[PDB]
């Protein structure tokens, strides 16, 4: 029948989030917290559009977001989230379980500072 | 690197099964008032060597009424689940981590039994067609009554991931927990592993030799081997299932001290009971199992359901 | 691939030993020595006669009772569910009807062996 | 007497020994010293394809974090 | 009630395996509709979120629903907390 | 469709063409009743598996009982035929004629 | 690609093709407990390990059965075996040589049966891109049984007692 | 075999019939036929002797085929629409496939051989109860599917049906046999107007199973098996035989007995499709089925055949049990041709 429309190369591009799983999963409680709005927006879009071609731009926003929330991290509390997500890396599993003294010193330092 | 983990798997557990044979040599002289191995080597340390240098050179022979193709697969099968149960095994990393780490132990140990029947029927002589008949008879009854077993105490765990079961027995034992189910599952792998007192496939005293009665030099010395890596296999397993160890993923090593020293521990018990029981007949085998273990095994697999669901304790499913 | 790989292996190793235990040694041969065996005198008969089997219904309850731990297997995850009531009804009854064959056979004299 | 048994039940210990903690040290060794990641689901799995994706040299145990987001 | 209790230790003489598989048996079907925790269990199972909790598109009249996780309205696992 | 469906369908339909022809033996004809029906259970779990149909993945189970079932039946009348006839040679069931 | 699903699917029309052509129960067996295992590795491959190993465990269970049964009621002198027979090697070579033939067929064009209509390309071409998360799919559909399937239990519980009784009653005699 | 046994089974094979007939899922259509089986097969066995146990090995042997059959017409169904409910077939392979495994368990040529083998092999009671609900649930299931029915197999089937069950027949002499290919002939009847009227399917369904009941109830009575011991029932009862009489004129199809009122019904209902040569030559070939009806009525009721002298003693004794309508179902089977429009209220 007809031709499928596909989004071009140029507005697919996007500041990528080149962290890693450990590393988002230490941050992950705050970033849900924080960056709660824009996320919500894009699951609404996504599941109501049923198209991923509809809600490019609340990804761009979702991107922006995170990027925004590491940022202030890492401008405030870059140690002790660097010995936290460095706890959380070393599990198989990636366990909260194990790593409850550094997750206190980077919650100390987020609630302080931020 | 994978290749040489699984040489590190399998050369250790050939020279463990080697000298599990002198050390029930010795446990068993020991509790009759002789010594047992003590000249070959220093403490008899060299008798394993000796023997399986011994069988290996000399003469194996076919039968000249064997069917020869599964009278050579059996031993084959045979050693190979033998080798094949320990890739699941957490002590406290498993070589292979499979999410249904206990089925696929169950269909193995199912499948290991052919090897028992293949060739007591390709001998062709009646000795060991009486054998394959008797283990057909142990199969039927430990079968039944290990799945329903191993069923209740993983509803306690959650999953069939052994590694999960590590976690469940972070802070207390699981025979703690279910030791009913734990004597009744120490019996049965005795009879699924055919030592005393259900050593009826190879039962010496009715049958000569039993099952591998036609067997010779290396192909008998490869059935000695399965059954004494599945002997410490399955006391390994009870132990992960029954007796958890604490674990330190920074030092794993004091993991695998304390799940060797209980394997070690459960496969002396076998050694003790070997020496301490009669023999059974096999239908006092199944009556056993069918009429005493089978109720009773329902019984507390209805408990095992319920207990969780009334007390609110149903565990995290991953 | 590494299950596949770990299999490839253990039959490899049992397949050189049975190799080496059959091409190392010296072999002689002779029609007395691969004679069966039956303590010292030859045997009257066949090993392939057929050869009664006196627990013949216990082997067929055997392979229903196989079948019903299989339909038990899946248990560990049905306790994840909201309908909990239901879940608990419905493993109480097959644990009952189970129990109820048990009780039939064992009555009816299913679990004798035959004289 | 009976402490003759002792030599063969520590061979058959020492063998027990290796299998496990071999297991352990190749774990250690092919994951950067790390124990080796676990992926029982599909979301695991997806982790572990990004994790491979983002450290650039096809590695997922590589992990990059603040001085590669900026 | 005496045949009972003739029955009862002839059977406890004679077959003690069966009295205590029947015994348990009894107790497993009986007692989970005497627990108060079926209930928990019950709820523990529903507050497991296995999937995305998708939002809702606010009309504007959604006073119970929260506008944000950590807003008072929505559900509350305090109870599973502290137990 | 794939050609592991149509491998599938081919065992199923080599394992019908056994049963259909006997030799002497009820046993053989027996195992290859049993054979259909593991074709059928992996026929049924490879459509179900690659669909993604949630509820029915409980119907190979429900096969395989069935299945169970099935042999256990079939045995029975087969010890009952080789009691009566000292075989369970398929010859012997000729008293009934049409 | 890899072809293993192939493969595996080759093999298990090879153990069909032996237990049909029927050498003896004892080979039956084994020729019938070898397709299992190889159903239990395609059914893996495509993604139910329960499926997989459930089915390995009850057939390895169903065929010991049937060894003790072959041993008391199907037994003769000289059991055969697929070579010792000219009708039993002729019709494993007719079975072999159809397998042989489709899939070489299938291999070098899109063949067509005259009953159904087959591509030949990748097993791996016709898999979906979505995943789940945290729960297996497999699992949780057949742990439906029991809170979904409540008269599929009922129906299968009666079959299972009922199978009990008719067992017992066949046997009878008298 | 324990009487609350026997009835346990007999409810039991009801069970899956009545799961068959009220399922709206092909797995639980299969599942009814699998329990029907299993519960039947010791009913078959219930008087343990070689014949029995043969007759009973046939009959698990031929429905074990067919419900594998069954099985995978389902499944490949499934393949081509991903659909379980039991409406048109998707797939014309399926449908063949379930076409063939729902005639090989009715009995329809050319896989009828079973039926007269089983029949002769089992009791009376156990004969009647096969005949009678096992054609009762297939034609259910077939009724059902019967929009996608090929109407060439169909019909091919049914023209087979009619004529082995005419000839076999002819030549058989033993009571039960004879039963056997009459069901043949009538199976054959109902399946050839099931793809033009289901209505029609069910009218002849019910009138067979009347003149079966009664028919097979009348050789119990008389505890007849072969043509030469029912000719001795004219010295003991001859009230029995002249029933069955009237029950075979009925049963060839003769005016103005109730046998004529589905092969009439049917001729017109396929008459107004536009088929004439085969409702003729179905019309042409149940003079055959009457004929040997006719040979069976001049050895019982219209001639005297030479008896016994023990037939005195049992002239002193009395028939003890009594069959269970009976009279109803001799009169249903006799004297309802008048009552023809009902079939609408069975619409
Ligand atoms: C996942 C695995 C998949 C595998 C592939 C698929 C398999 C599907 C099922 C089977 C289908 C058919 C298989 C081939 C049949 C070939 C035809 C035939 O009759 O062969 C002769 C032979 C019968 O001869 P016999 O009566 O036993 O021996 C007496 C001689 O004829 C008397 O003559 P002789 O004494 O003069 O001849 C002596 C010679 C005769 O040697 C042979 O006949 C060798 C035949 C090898 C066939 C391999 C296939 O034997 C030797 O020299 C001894 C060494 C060779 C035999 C032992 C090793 C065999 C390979 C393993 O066939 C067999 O025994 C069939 C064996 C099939 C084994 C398959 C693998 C079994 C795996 C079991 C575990 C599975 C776990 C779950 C997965
Ligand atoms: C609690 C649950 C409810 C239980 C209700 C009471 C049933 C059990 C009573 C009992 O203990 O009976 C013992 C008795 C067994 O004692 P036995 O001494 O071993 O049997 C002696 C023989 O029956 C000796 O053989 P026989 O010559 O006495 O034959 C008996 C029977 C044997 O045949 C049957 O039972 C035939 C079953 C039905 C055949 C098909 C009928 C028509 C279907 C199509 C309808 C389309 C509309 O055949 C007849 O009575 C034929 C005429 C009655 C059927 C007329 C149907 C018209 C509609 O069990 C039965 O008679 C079974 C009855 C099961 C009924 C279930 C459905 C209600
Ligand atoms: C390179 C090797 C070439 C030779 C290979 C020979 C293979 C022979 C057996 C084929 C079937 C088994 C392998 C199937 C393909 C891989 C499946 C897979 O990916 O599994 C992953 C799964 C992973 O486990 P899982 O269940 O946890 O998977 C879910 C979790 N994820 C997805 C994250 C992995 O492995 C298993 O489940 C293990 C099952 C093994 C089943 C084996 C059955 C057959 C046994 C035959 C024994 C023969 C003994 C020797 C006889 C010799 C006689 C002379
Ligand atoms: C009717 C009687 C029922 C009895 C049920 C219990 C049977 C116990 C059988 C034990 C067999 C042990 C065989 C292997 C021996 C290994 C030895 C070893 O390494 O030990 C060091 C090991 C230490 O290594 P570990 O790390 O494995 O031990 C702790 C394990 N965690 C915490 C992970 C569960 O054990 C101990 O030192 C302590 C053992 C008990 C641990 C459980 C918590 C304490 C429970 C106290 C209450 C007990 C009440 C009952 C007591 C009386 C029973 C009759
Ligand atoms: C522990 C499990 C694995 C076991 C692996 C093997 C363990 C044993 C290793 C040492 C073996 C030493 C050789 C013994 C050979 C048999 C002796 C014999 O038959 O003598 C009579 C025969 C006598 O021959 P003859 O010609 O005088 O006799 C003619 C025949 N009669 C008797 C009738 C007159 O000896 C030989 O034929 C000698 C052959 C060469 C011997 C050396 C070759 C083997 C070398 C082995 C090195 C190790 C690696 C390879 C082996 C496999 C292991 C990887
Ligand atoms: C605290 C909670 C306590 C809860 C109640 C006790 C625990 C559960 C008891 C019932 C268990 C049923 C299955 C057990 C297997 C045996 C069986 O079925 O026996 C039936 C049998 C049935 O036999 P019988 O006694 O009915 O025999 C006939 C008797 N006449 C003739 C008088 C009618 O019971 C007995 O034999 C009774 C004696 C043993 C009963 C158990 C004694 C110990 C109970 C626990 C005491 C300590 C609890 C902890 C307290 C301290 C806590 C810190
Ligand atoms: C669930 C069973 C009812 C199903 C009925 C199906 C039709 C009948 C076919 C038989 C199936 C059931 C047969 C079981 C009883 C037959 C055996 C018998 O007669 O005796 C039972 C025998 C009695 O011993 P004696 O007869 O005295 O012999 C000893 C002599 N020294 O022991 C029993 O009573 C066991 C009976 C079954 C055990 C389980 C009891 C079930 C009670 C739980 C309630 C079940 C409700 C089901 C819903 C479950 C909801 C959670
Ligand atoms: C098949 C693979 C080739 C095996 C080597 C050649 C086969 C052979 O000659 O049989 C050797 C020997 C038996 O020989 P005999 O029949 O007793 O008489 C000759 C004594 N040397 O059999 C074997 O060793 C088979 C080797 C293991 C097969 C591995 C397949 C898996
Ligand atoms: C305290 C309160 C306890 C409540 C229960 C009290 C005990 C209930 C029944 C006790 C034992 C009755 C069984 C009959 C008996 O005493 O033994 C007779 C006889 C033993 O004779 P044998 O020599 O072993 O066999 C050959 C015979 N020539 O036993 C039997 O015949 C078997 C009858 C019972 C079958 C048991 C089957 C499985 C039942 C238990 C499964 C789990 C319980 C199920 C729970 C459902 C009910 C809540
Ligand atoms: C809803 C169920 C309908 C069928 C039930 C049949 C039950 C009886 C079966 C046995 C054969 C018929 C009876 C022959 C006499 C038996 C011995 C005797 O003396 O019986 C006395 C009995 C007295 O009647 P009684 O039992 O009191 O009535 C029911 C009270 N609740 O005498 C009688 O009962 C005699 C009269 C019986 C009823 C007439 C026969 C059936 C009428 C059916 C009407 C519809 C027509 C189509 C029928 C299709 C087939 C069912």
């Amino acid at each position: 029948p007809g031709i499928v429309e596909l989004p071009t190369l140029e507005d697919l591009k996007v500041q990528e989030v080149k962290v890693s799983s450990s590393v988002l999963k230490a941050a992950a409680h705050h970033y849900g917290a924080q960056c709660d709005k824009p996320n919500k927006e894009f699951m609404l879009c996504r599941w109501e559009e049923k198209d991923p071609r509809r809600c490019l731009e609340e990804g761009k926003l979702v991107n922006q977001c995170a990027l925004d929330f590491f940022r202030q991290i890492k401008r405030h509390c870059a140690e002790p989230f660097t010995e936290y997500w460095t706890c959380i890396d070393y599990s198989g599993l990636q366990l909260f379980r194990h790593c409850r003294k550094q997750q206190a010193k980077f919650d100390e330092c987020v609630l302080d500072k931020l | 690197m994978f290749m040489i983990n699984i040489l590190s798997l399998i050369i250790p557990i050939l020279l463990a099964v080697a000298f599990l044979t002198l050390v029930e040599r010795k446990v068993l002289g020991y509790m009759q008032l002789r010594k047992g191995p003590n000249v070959v080597g220093p403490y008899g340390l060299l008798q394993p060597i000796a023997d399986a240098l011994k069988l290996f050179t000399k003469e194996p022979l076919r039968p000249a009424t064997s069917s020869i193709s599964m009278f050579i697969i059996a031993p084959i099968l045979a050693l190979s689940l033998a080798l094949t149960m320990w890739v699941p095994l957490p002590m406290p990393y498993p070589l292979i981590n499979m999410n249904l780490g206990v089925l696929f132990m169950l269909a193995m140990s199912s499948l290991a039994v052919y090897s028992i029947l293949w060739s007591g029927w390709a001998s062709n002589s009646k000795y060991a067609l009486i054998g394959a008949l008797r283990a057909v008879a142990q199969t039927i009854s430990y079968e039944v009554t290990l799945a329903i077993i191993l069923l209740s105490v993983l509803l306690m765990n959650g999953s069939y991931t052994l590694s999960t079961l590590i976690t469940t027995q972070e802070h207390i034992w699981m025979i703690f927990t279910s030791w009913p189910l734990a004597m009744m599952w120490f019996i049965s792998t005795l009879a699924e592993t055919n030592r005393a007192p259900f050593d009826l496939t190879e039962g010496e005293s009715e049958l000569v030799s039993g099952f591998n009665v036609e067997y010779a030099a290396g192909p008998f010395a490869m059935f000695f081997m399965a059954e004494y890596a599945n002997i410490i296999m399955m006391n390994a397993f009870t132990a992960i299932l029954f007796l958890g160890a604490s674990h330190d993923p920074h030092t794993p090593e004091l993991y695998t001290i304390n799940f060797v020293l209980k394997t070690l521990a459960l496969t002396i018990t076998f050694l003790w009971i070997r020496a301490s029981y009669p023999r059974f007949r096999y239908d006092q085998l199944m009556h056993l199992l069918w009429k005493s273990f089978l109720p009773l095994t329902l019984a507390l697999c209805m408990w095992h359901i319920s207990l969780p669901i009334m007390t609110a304790s149903i565990p995290p499913q991953s | 691939m590494n299950i596949m790989l770990t299999l490839l292996t253990n039959v490899t190793l049992a397949s050189l030993l049975v190799l080496i235990a059959f091409w190392l040694p010296q072999l002689n041969a002779y029609s007395e020595k691969t004679s069966p065996y039956e303590c010292g005198f030859d045997p009257m008969g066949s090993a392939r006669l057929p050869f009664s089997m006196k627990f013949f219904l216990v082997a067929i309850t055997f392979l229903l009772f196989d079948l019903e731990i299989a339909l038990l297997l899946p248990l560990p995850w049905a306790s994840q569910t909201n309908n909990l009531k239901t879940m608990l009804t419905m493993a109480l009854f097959l644990l009952i009807l189970l129990a109820a064959s048990l009780a039939y056979e064992w009555t009816q004299k299913g679990l004798e062996w035959a004289e | 007497m009976w402490f003759e048994i002792l030599p063969g039940i520590a061979v058959m210990a020492a063998c027990l020994f290796i299998p496990g903690m071999a297991t352990a040290h190749i774990h250690k060794f092919t994951n950067g010293g790390k124990e080796k990641r676990v992926a029982h689901f599909s979301y695991q799995w997806n982790l572990m394809e990004r994790d491979r994706c983002i450290s650039g040299v096809n590695r997922y145990h590589v992990t990059k974090g603040l001085e590669n987001i900026d | 009630a005496g045949r009972i209790a003739s029955f009862l230790k002839n059977a406890w003489a004679k077959e003690p395996v069966l009295v205590a598989s029947f015994a348990i048996g009894g107790l497993a079907i009986i007692l989970p509709s005497l627990s108060p925790y079926t209930n928990y269990a019950i709820r523990i199972n529903r507050a497991t979120p296995y999937n995305y909790p998708v939002p809702l598109r606010d009309d504007g009249n959604m006073p119970d629903v929260p506008s944000h996780p950590q807003d008072p309205q929505g559900p509350s696992l305090e109870w599973l907390k502290n137990l | 469709m794939p050609l592991v469906y149509m491998n599938i369908i081919m065992a199923f339909a080599i394992a019908l063409a056994g049963l259909l022809m006997y030799r002497s033996h009820l046993m053989s004809s027996l195992l290859c009743l049993e054979g259909m029906m593991l074709s059928l259970f992996i026929m049924s779990t490879l459509i179900i598996l690659n669909t993604h149909f949630t509820l029915a993945n409980m119907m190979p189970i429900i096969l395989l009982v069935f299945a169970a079932c099935e042999a256990a039946l079939g045995l029975s009348l087969l010890v009952m035929v080789s009691n009566t006839y000292g075989t369970d040679y398929v010859q012997n069931l000729n008293l009934l004629q049409c | 690609t890899m072809y293993i699903a192939f493969i595996l699917s080759t093999i298990f029309v090879i153990g069909f093709v032996g237990f049909s052509s029927k050498p003896s129960p004892i080979y039956g067996g084994l020729g019938l407990i070898v397709s299992g295992g190889v159903g239990c590795g395609i059914v893996l491959n495509f993604g139910g390990s329960f499926l997989g190993l459930m089915v390995f465990l009850i057939y390895l269970g169903g065929m010991l059965v049937v060894f003790g049964y072959t041993t008391a009621m199907a037994t003769e002198m000289y059991p055969e075996v697929w070579v010792s027979n000219k009708t039993v090697f002729g019709a494993f070579v007719s079975g072999l040589m159809m397998e042989f033939c489709m899939v070489y067929y299938a291999l070098k064009e899109e063949e067509v049966e005259i009953i159904f209509k087959f591509n030949g390309l990748g097993d791996w071409v016709i898999y979906d891109t979505g995943d789940s998360g945290f729960f297996s799919e497999e699992a949780m559909g057949i742990a439906a049984l029991y809170s979904y399937g409540t008269w599929l239990v009922i129906v299968t519980g009666w079959s299972l007692l009922i199978g009990v009784v008719v067992i017992m009653e066949i046997t009878r005699g008298n | 075999m324990n009487p609350i046994i026997y009835t346990t089974l007999i409810m039991t094979v009801m069970s899956g019939t009545m799961l068959v007939m009220i399922s709206s899922h092909w797995l639980l259509i299969w599942i009814g036929f699998e329990m029907n089986l299993l519960a039947m097969i010791p009913v078959l066995m219930k008087n343990f002797n070689p014949r029995a146990t043969e007759a009973a090995t046939k009959y698990f042997l031929t429905q074990a085929t067919a419900s594998m059959m069954l099985m995978m017409a389902i499944i490949i169904n499934l393949l081509y629409s991903g659909q379980w409910t039991i409406t048109k077939m998707f797939n014309p392979v399926a449908m063949t496939m379930m076409t063939m495994a729902l005639a090989m368990k009715l009995g329809l040529s050319p896989f009828h051989f079973w039926v007269p083998e089983v029949t002769q092999g089992i009791s009376l009671q156990a004969g009647l109860l096969l005949l009678t609900w096992q054609k009762l649930a297939p034609l259910s299931v077939l009724c059902q599917i019967s929009q996608s029915i090929n109407p060439n197999l169909m019909l091919t089937m049914a023209m087979l049906s009619i004529l082995i069950g005419g000839w076999g027949g002819l030549n058989q002499t033993q009571l039960r046999k004879i039963m056997a290919y009459s069901s043949i002939a009538h199976m054959g009847w109902m399946t050839a107007v099931l793809p033009y009227n289901t209505t029609m399917t069910i009218l002849n369904l019910l009138i067979y199973i009347t003149m079966t009941l009664a028919m097979f109830m009348l050789l119990i009575h008389s505890s007849a098996t072969t043509t030469l011991s029912l000719s001795h029932t004219w010295n003991k009862m001859p009230v029995i035989t002249s029933l069955m009489m009237v029950t075979l004129l009925s049963m060839g199809g003769l005016p103005p007995l109730s046998g004529f009122m589905p092969k009439w019904m049917i001729i017109q209902e396929m008459t107004k499709n536009e088929s004439i040569i085969m409702p003729t030559l179905m019309a042409m070939t149940a003079l055959l089925n009457l004929y040997f009806y006719m040979r069976l009525a001049y050895s019982s009721s219209l001639t005297m055949f030479p008896s016994t002298n023990n037939m005195k003693m049992k002239w002193q004794f009395e028939h003890t049990k009594q069959m269970k309508l009976l009279p109803t179902m001799i009169v249903l089977s006799t004297l309802v041709l008048p009552m023809t429009p009902a079939l609408s209220s069975l619409n």
